[PDB]
Order: structure tokens, then sequence, then C-alpha cells
């Protein structure tokens, strides 16, 4: 008996080790209403969390707790924890150990408040922070190869090979979903339809899930985008009012292969993923590039894949084979990793307890982190 | 101020510039390494004499003909 | 042709025209439409249907208004050509538009259907030489001759903030909020009926905006001056009747720099402008901060610079020289660039000729933008 | 000839230019290439697509640095080609290099391929009179005025140990390690990002080059300095913001001493200068430990000196004499070694002529550098 947290900047995914699925997927959220002097009614919640927030964007001011896998505002990721355990997992905190899930080349101060509000707050009998890639490949039943695992605050570039990380080779780069999502929302102005508020984005995120798709060659798809509309698609707003996005479809997650487009002025997810398996040994460069994984819900783009090996294979050697490795539940494969982790009987060891961390102190966690 | 003077929707007794008051080794000082004071025309004199044998030189990774020494003498 | 250019500002509440010779805008109008209130079937009244600028502010309150621009985006066409045909009219400049070329000055991150059909009718119903479409913000700098410098231009419609550092604007760095001067003169006729005071008519929303143009103070502590017992100024109207105004006049232009009051999700024009500076590198704060210049109407309010100066410090951080260098003429700025840029021999090679744009297409007029 | 020859040390952080005989490099700027990475929409701006040197310090923020050469090896050439031509312009020297002869000044054990294209590019783009390629360590012994030493030249790029001993140089005892000064600045950039201050942008890594120079000490012991709570010493960054940098200050210089840490299988810069002293013969080992010269720009370290003369008592053997000297002008002593090599009349047999480079090729400038 044990609880998996998987902490995305997205979408939190929480559950019980051993399950196949998580139980529990909400935003991360936290809604706090546009209130005026005018008195309220009554069902009043003073701030609203997750699907709650989801059903009620129209008043509610959304702030997103963690920004870029930073915990920005603790009162506010409390509040989730909270909404995860009591009400989502319905599960009290001091019965179960609680595995949590951090990006990896976080802040320090990061991995060591997360652990002390467990260990204080919510009073867990044991707490294990683990890297997101690390976790990822248990999905695929691969102890050998590198992950791009792309989220909604940041992507991450892990090379594991036979089960030894290369922690010098590990890359992090900023530019992830939220980044794409405000990208979509202000070449979507160009276009006509304006989206300014938090409620808004929210939409525009559900527009970029459904019908945007990645380019096999972008100027090639920039010719037909112009040339004939068989590309433009139309999707329905909440409000009856429907929109057509045109060319602004593929436009979007471009960004992801040239930052240039956000004006980042860094390398793209293909060039990051070559340039980390650069960064490793000679020998084991041959498995990385016969083992390339693509996690997190920012490598769900139809045809991601296809763009991903094109542009590898260009950078990489004629004479090696690059296989990119594209499991159905790409979205919960962070979380399938911690459920496969928890279960194994090796792994209750690991475990960072109550006993240990008051003789310590908070500091421990950096020593059992990875 | 003439040309402004004519127009109707301009600003007249009012501030132009709201601004803010205006606010007003360690190695080279080490025990371990000794301090040398550089003097270049205290050393220019020093090798002003010294010259070079540039006759048969070759420092390249020539295998041919033994082990080679370039600069031979000077004069 | 080298006959004199005519710049004209698209400006949402007042559209200043003239030649480029000019050290002032000779013609600036109000830029709305004005038809008889009472839908006329009988003879005897209001002829023509169509009362524009000085006409339509003589017999106000009897004609109905309707603003063609909102928000720096053009919702009626029909409107805007009568307009910018009234400015080549016998009572405004008194010229053929077919003569003379033309330089339009459109508000930043605009949708491109707008700066496209703006094109498309004054190359068509006027038969213009030349057009070139230009940012309210670049020419702002032109005006008070200075290469570097933020340019938070509050007009009627959009107020935006452009960071430009030795002539080079970062795109990326551009902040657009929808809360103006128009908003503003909106929730003053909110409060004057919280005092008791309705203007329910179009043409007394007219009134409104006068009363906020002749009496709104902006406060340096907003608490203070609502614990401390007004004078209540009394105004005097068209009719001749007195209103006193009292706690509304200092409480309706602090929705500017605190939109959350009211319940509109926007940023605050004290918050765009150090968010456009931060958005910036780190080198270029320190001057970007140092050189900002107040353009637009919705700055001349009494006590903006002196509040903005207040709110901006406490953002911006310590010991930073923070320079607000308004010139005297903040409402015709924006033109007085324009009609510097137009004189100078550069703009001969900037604007796109007629011919250029039936052989070139479409595109034409947005790849010379910049 | 009766024109002075220019000596160029061509070094990877900073490229120091200046004419033979001169005591001191009248014009060092640094080394890299600026280009605007934000667009130009104003006219007045400043001029062309490519800023080198203190332009390009002064308007760091609007550029996008790009650095040519990397661990002493040129990776663009393009951009060297431009640095040198800006040698040559007005802002610098102000002469032609058709009338005066070049001295330039590569790390030893480089690519031959590099020293070719170095020689291509000096004698065709440039038709200068004569070109001799020198090392850096044989340059700083001049400087010195010193006939025996081991020459530990730590710069941006790479850091060697050369020992030379009564004018003859060892070449099989020479020891070359890419660890150096630039990595220490990226290994930093790595902890700032853990304590919690990122620096992404070309521009910002400048800044972190900056806190470098400013804020790091070396400790006597690295083990016992871990442990101890440190004092949180803030920096104030450019835009005014303080960082607070802590255990990272002493944690990033330590690299250039245990190269484990950044992940590169290599010697440490202590084991680099005895290893060096132990491959040269057993009569001149107590010589070239009594004798040796720290050279290079990230000696300058705090406490480099104390801590290199305990570590490298440690591995050298028992009751030796080690004497470490500094020239005050570390950064510029290879520059001034230079300019007395080339003030001496012996340098005019040394050079390779034009004719002779034309007739041999490749192979004459192979042959008479070392
Ligand atoms: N099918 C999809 N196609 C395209 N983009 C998607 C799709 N599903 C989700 N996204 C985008 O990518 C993000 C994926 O977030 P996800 O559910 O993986 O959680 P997360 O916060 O990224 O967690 P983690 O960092 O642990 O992967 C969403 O926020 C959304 O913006
Ligand atoms: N003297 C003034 N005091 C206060 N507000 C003013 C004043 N003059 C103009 N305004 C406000 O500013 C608006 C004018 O905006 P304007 O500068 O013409 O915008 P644009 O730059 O788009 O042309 C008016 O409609 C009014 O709301
Ligand atoms: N005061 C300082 N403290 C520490 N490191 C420094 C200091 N000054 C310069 N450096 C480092 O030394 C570098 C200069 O290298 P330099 O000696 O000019 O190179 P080269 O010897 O190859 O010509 C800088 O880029 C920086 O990394």
């Amino acid at each position: 008996a044990a609880l998996v947290v998987d902490n995305g900047s997205g979408m939190c995914k929480a559950g019980f080790a051993g399950d196949d699925a998580p139980r529990a997927v909400f935003p991360s959220i936290v809604g706090r209403p546009r209130h005026q002097g005018v008195m309220v009614g009554m069902g009043q919640k003073d701030s609203y969390v997750g699907d709650e927030a989801q059903s009620k964007r129209g008043i509610l001011t959304l702030k997103y707790p963690i920004e870029h896998g930073i915990v920005t505002n603790w009162d506010d990721m409390e509040k989730i924890w909270h909404h995860t355990f009591y009400n989502e997992l319905r599960v009290a905190p001091e019965e179960h150990p609680v595995l949590l899930t951090e990006a990896p080349l976080n802040p320090k101060a990061n991995r060591e408040k997360m652990t002390q509000i467990m260990f204080e707050t919510f009073n867990t009998p044991a707490m294990y922070v683990a890297i997101q890639a690390v976790l990822s490949l248990y999905a695929s039943g691969r102890t050998t190869g590198i992950v791009m695992d792309s989220g909604d605050g940041v992507t991450h570039t892990v090379p594991i090979y036979e089960g030894y990380a290369l922690p010098h080779a590990i890359l992090r780069l900023d530019l992830a979903g939220r980044d794409l999502t405000d990208y979509l929302m202000k070449i979507l102005t160009e276009r006509g339809y304006s989206f300014t508020t938090t409620a808004e984005r929210e939409i525009v995120r559900d527009i970029k899930e459904k019908l945007c798709y990645v380019a096999l060659d972008f100027e090639q798809e920039m010719a037909t985008a112009a040339s004939s509309s068989s590309l433009e698609k139309s999707y329905e707003l909440p409000d009856g009012q429907v929109i057509t996005i045109g060319n602004e479809r593929f436009r979007c997650p471009e960004a992801l292969f040239q930052p240039s487009f956000l004006g980042m002025e860094s390398c793209g997810i293909h060039e990051t993923t070559f340039n980390s398996i650069m960064k490793c040994d000679v020998d084991i460069r041959k498995d990385l590039y016969a083992n390339t994984v693509l996690s997190g819900g920012t490598t769900m783009y139809p045809g991601i894949a296809d763009r991903m090996q094109k542009e590898i294979t260009a950078l990489a050697p004629s004479t090696m084979k690059i296989k990119i490795i594209a499991p159905p539940e790409r979205k919960y494969s962070v979380w399938i990793g911690g459920s496969i982790l928890a279960s194994l009987s090796t792994f209750q060891q690991m475990w960072i307890s109550k006993q240990e961390y008051d003789e310590s102190g908070p500091s421990i966690v950096h020593r059992k982190c990875f | 101020d003439p040309k402004y003077a004519d127009l109707p929707g301009i600003a007249r007794n009012e501030p132009d510039v709201y601004e803010t008051s205006d606010l007003p080794l360690e190695e080279l000082t080490s025990t371990s390494v000794e301090h040398i004071i550089v003097n270049p025309n205290a050393a220019y004199d020093k090798f002003k004499d010294k010259r070079v044998g540039t006759k048969g030189l070759d420092f390249s990774d020539r295998i041919g003909k033994t082990k080679r020494t370039g600069y031979e003498s000077g004069e | 042709i080298a006959n004199q250019p005519v710049v004209i500002d698209n400006g949402s509440g007042v559209i200043k025209a003239g030649f480029a010779g000019d050290q002032i805008p000779k013609y600036c109008f109000p830029n709305y439409v004005g038809r008889p209130k009472h839908v006329r079937v009988m003879a005897g009244a209001l002829e023509g249907d169509i009362f524009i600028g000085p006409k339509a502010e003589e017999h106000r309150g009897l004609l109905s208004i309707r603003y063609p621009m909102e928000h720096g985006i053009v919702k009626d066409w029909n409107d805007m050509e009568r307009i910018w045909q009234y400015v080549y009219s016998k009572d405004q400049l008194q010229t053929f538009s077919e003569e003379h070329p033309v330089l339009l000055t459109e508000a930043p991150l605009n949708p491109r259907k707008n700066r496209e059909r703006a094109a498309e009718v004054f190359f068509e119903t006027f038969n213009v030489p030349a057009l070139f479409i230009s940012m309210q913000a670049v020419l702002s700098l032109y005006a008070t001759g200075r290469t570097t410098g933020v340019v938070l231009d509050s007009g009627d419609g959009v107020t935006h903030a452009v960071p430009i550092y030795e002539g080079f604007a970062m795109p990326h760095s551009i902040m657009r909020i929808d809360i103006a001067g128009r908003d503003v003169s909106r929730f003053l006729r909110l409060y004057l009926r919280k005092e008791g005071y309705d203007f329910h008519s179009s043409s007394e929303f007219e009134i409104v905006k006068a009363i906020k143009e002749r009496a709104c103070y902006l406060s340096i502590n907003p608490q203070k001056d609502e614990t401390l017992e007004t004078e209540k100024a009394q105004y005097y109207l068209p009719d001749g009747s007195t209103i006193e105004i009292g706690p509304s006049r200092f409480r309706a232009p602090e929705l500017l720099f605190r939109p959350d009051l009211i319940g509109e999700e926007s940023e605050g024009i004290h918050e765009v402008l150090v968010f456009a500076i931060q958005k910036s590198d780190m080198d270029l704060r320190r001057t970007l901060f140092s050189n900002i210049v107040l353009s637009g109407g919705s700055t001349l309010f009494k006590g903006f610079g002196d509040r903005l100066l207040s709110e901006v410090k406490k953002l911006a951080p310590k010991d930073v020289k923070i320079r607000i260098s308004a010139p005297q003429e903040r409402l015709y700025s924006t033109w007085i660039g324009g009609s510097i840029l137009a004189s100078l021999d550069t703009f001969k090679k900037m604007w796109v000729s007629k011919k250029e744009y039936e052989e070139d297409g479409a595109r034409s007029i947005h790849r010379k933008t910049f």
C-alpha cells in the first residue's frame, strides 16, 4: 500500500501504487474569484481547485502554482495536495507513504520545501522524490535508452544506459506546452480571434490538444496552407461561436523544433536530444539512438515521432539506425513508471522515513534523491 | 512653445519629467605566489644579442633521418 | 509622386490628419459617425443621415453617436470609409486623395485582416499613389528625438507598452491590454449613476468623456482620499444644469492602475510598463527604466506621472533610476512622429506603390511594414 | 622590415592585439561576434549585422553572443576572419595588414588543420608579409625574463603546462586538458539554476562570467568548506536585482582541480603540473619544481596560488622546494612575451615569408612552428 502523486505543471496525476492507470487526473490550478465589494451568493468556496475550477472558469482567475517545474506559490500547492489526498483519492496521508515527482536540474529549495510540507503538514510516514525521466523508462520495460520527456512546464533529456544515468549529459529546456499555448494565442490574435484572460487561455489549450499536428516539412506545409483550404479545420468554443484556425494549426507545434519563433535563442527539442547523446560516452551512443523515448503530453502531437526521426537522422551519422519509442499511453508515462517502482520490494528500502527526516533534517532528501 | 499654444488638448502647468532622486586583485596580494614585476625594456636587452639557426630546421612530425632539434645556434 | 504626403493617425477616440510639412496636425476631429437619434421619415429634420466631426459637435444632442473603431480594431468598415472620406472633404485638408501619398498608424499586435482591409480601401476606394502602415509606438520616439525608449501609449481604445533600444524593437516584449480611456469613460458613467446622475444615451456618453477629460485627478494614495471628505466640485453641462461629481472623480481613473476592482482580468498600466521591461534582456533593463516615454491622451490625467513613478518604483528593482519623460504634446505626439518620418527621404523607399500592390499580392503591405 | 610587426594573442576569451615594442597591449577586446536578435523597425538605429569588441559590450542586451573558438580550436572560421578584420579596422590599431608582419599565439597540441587554415586566412584574405605561429608558454617565459621554468597557462578555452629548461622545450612532456575558465562559467550557470536563478540567454551567460570573476574563492580544504554553513554573499546584477550565490561560489572553481564534477575523465590542474614535471628527465625535476610560472586569466581566482601549492606538495616528492611565481599582469603576460620576441632581430629569420609559404604551402608553416 503506497501513493504515487505526479506534480506536473499542467496536470497532477495521482493514484495508488500497483494500479494500471492513475485514479484521479485533474488540471493543477487554483481558482480565486474576481470578487467586487458586492455580497456573494450561497454555496461559495473561498478558493476552488482542479475539475471544480475547470467547471467555474468564467469568473475565477486561473493561477498555475508550478511555473517551469518550480513551485512559485507553496500555499497554492498545499491546497492542491489537500484536494489530491482527502477529496480526489479519498485516503489519509498519515496511513500511506507518498512518492512525488520533480523535473531534473530544478532549484534545490524546490525538493527541500516539497518534502518539508509532506513530513510536517500532511505527516506522511515516508517520502521519496524521483526524476520524471527515470520513471518514464519503466513504462516501456526498457532499462537502456534516452527519453525526451516534454511536459507542460518543462522538457528534459535524461540518458540512462543499463540502469545507470549520466547526470552531466542531462539538458533542460524551458520551452514547453504552456509556452506553445501562449504562442498559439498570439498567432490566433493575428488571424482575428482574440484570447487574453486566464479562462480564455484554458480554451486555447483545448483548441491546441485537438487540432494542432506536427508537419514533416514546415516550408512545404506553409505552401499547401496558402494555396488550398484543406488544412483549415473548424472548432466550436464553449460559446456557440465557431472559429477556423487555418495554417496556425501546424505553426504552433513548429515552435518546439525551432524556438526562434518563440524567440528564446535556444536549440530545438530535436537538436537538444542529439546534443545530450553527443555529451554521453562514444560507445553507449548506439543504444541511445536505437532507444529514444518520447514521454509527457507534449509528445502526443499527431506525427511528432515522424518529424523527430527525420531531424535526428539528419544530425546523426548515416550508418546509425534511429528508432523513436512512442507508446499509446505517453500522457500517463511518468505515473505508470512510479506505480511499477513503488510496487517493487527493492524500493521498500529506498524510502526516506520520518525518523530519518527528524534527526538529519530536510537536507537528507539531496543525498537520497537519485 | 507657440506651436503647443495653438492646439487645444495640451498639458499646461505640468512637470515634463517625473524622475526618482539621483542616488550617488585578492589573488594578486597572496603570500603563496611570488609577485614578479614585468619590465619588457630590461627583458629586451637580455635577449637583444641572442640569435637562432633556422638552417636545416624541421619541428614537424617527420620520421626521416633520426631526431631533430629546431633552432641550432646563434652567430 | 513628389507632392507632400498626408499623415493620418487611426486613433479610436480622435483621428488626427494633416500634411507632413506642418509641425502640428491642422485638422483633428472626433472619430465617430453621427446619425439622427429619431428615425427620420419627415422633412425639416437633419438631412443626409451623416454628421462627422465639427458638424456633429454642433447638433450633438439630436444625433446618435456610433464609434466605428473599438479596441484598435475596425468593426464597421462602411463607417470608417465615410470618416476617411471626410478627411479628404472641403471641411478638412481640401485635396485629392489620388495626388498625395498616405501614412497610417495602426496599434501594435492588431489582426492582419484589419491591416489588409485598411490597405484595400485606401488603394481601391481612394486611388492613393502609395501607402505605409506603421506602429504607433515607433513614431512617438521620432517626435521626442531619441532612438532608445519604452513607449507606454495609453490611447482611447487600447493601451500598449513597446520597448525599443537603439532603433531595435523586441517584438516578444510588446504588451497590449484593452483597458484604455474608453473603458475609464464607461466605468465613470457607472460611478456617476452611483452618485445618482444617469447618462443612458449614446450622446450623453460623450459628455461623460468631457466630464472625465475636465475633472478626474489620480490620488497618490487612493485609500486616504476615500476616508477624507470630498469638496464635491460642480461641473456645468451643455444644457446649463450643475452636477456634483464628488468621490467618483478620483476612483474612476484608478481602474487603469487596478482593473481587478470593477472585475476586468488585466495586468494594469503600471504592470504592463514594468513587465515589458522585465520581459526584455537583463543588460537593457536599466537603460529602458532610464528612458520611458508617455504617449496618447490617457496619460494626461492630473497626477498620472506622480502615481506611475510610485507604482513602478515598488515593482521595479531597488536603487534603479526611473525617468518617465512625458512631452508637452502627448495627445499629438504619435502624429508629429509620422510627420517627421514622412519628411525623410528614407520614407520614399519604405512605402508600397499602387502598381506594387497589384503585382506582388496581399503580403506586400505586411512584409514592408517593418 | 621598417614597419613594426603586429602581435595578436588569439585567446579563446579575450584577443589582445598591438605593435611590437609596446610595454602593454593597447587594444584588448572580448573574442565574440555579436548579432542583433531583436528586429530593427526605426530609422537611425545601430548600423551593421556584426558587432565586435567595445560596441558589442555597450549594446550587449540587444545582441546574441557567439564565441568563434572553443577549447583553443576555431569552430567557425567565417567569424574568426571578421574578428581579425576588426583588429585591423579603424576602431583598434587602424593600419593596413599588407604593410605589417604578424605574430599569432596558438595553444600547444592543437589540431594541425587549425594551424594550416590560420595561415591560409592570414596569407590569402589578408596579404601579410610574414606570419610566425608560436606557443603561449614559450612567450610567457620571455616576459618574466627567465630561461628555465614550467608555464601553467590556465586560459578561458584551454589549460596547459609546458616544461621549458634553459631555452629548450620538451615536446613529449607537454600536458593539455580541455577543462578551463569557460567550463567553470558553464558549471557555475548549472549551479546558479540549482540555487534558483536562470541565465538561459547568450547575453545572460556573459553576466555569469562577470559573477565568476567578481565572487568565487578556491577553499584550501574542499571537504571542510562543503560541511560548514556558508555566508550567503549577495551580488548586484546589471538590472539591479540581488542574487545570493551561497555554496556555488566556492564549488564552481573547484572544477579546475577536480574534472570529475562536470563528468570528464581528465587530470586536474594540480595533476597536470606535477605530471608535466614527472614526465621530464630525473635531473631537471628539482629545477622545474623550483621554477613554476602561472599564466592566463583563470589563475586570478582568489586562493588559486594557496590551493595549488597545497595540492602540488602532496603529489610531489618529500623535502623539495616548490616556489610558484606570479607576474602581476598574469592576463597580459603571453602578449608581452610576443612583443619582446617580435622586437629582436632573430625574429626576422624565424618568420615565414609570403613567397616561402606560396612555394611549399602548408608544410612551411608546420616546419617552422613548434
Ligand atoms: N493530445 C495532446 N496533443 C497535444 N498537446 C497535448 C495533448 N495532451 C496534452 N497536451 C499538452 O501538453 C501538456 C501535457 O501535460 P501532461 O498531462 O503530460 O502533464 P505535465 O504537467 O506535463 O506532467 P509531466 O511534466 O510529469 O509530464 C498539456 O498541458 C497540454 O498543453
Ligand atoms: N486632457 C485630457 N485629460 C484626460 N484625458 C484626456 C485628455 N485628452 C484626452 N483624454 C482621453 O484620451 C483620449 C484620446 O486618446 P488619443 O491620444 O487620441 O489616442 P490615440 O493615440 O489612439 O490617437 C480621449 O478620448 C480621452 O478619453
Ligand atoms: N579576476 C578573474 N578571476 C577569475 N577568472 C578570471 C578573472 N579575470 C579573467 N578570468 C577568466 O580568464 C579568462 C581570460 O582568459 P585569457 O587569459 O585572456 O586567455 P588566453 O590566455 O587564452 O589568451 C576570462 O574569460 C575569465 O574566464
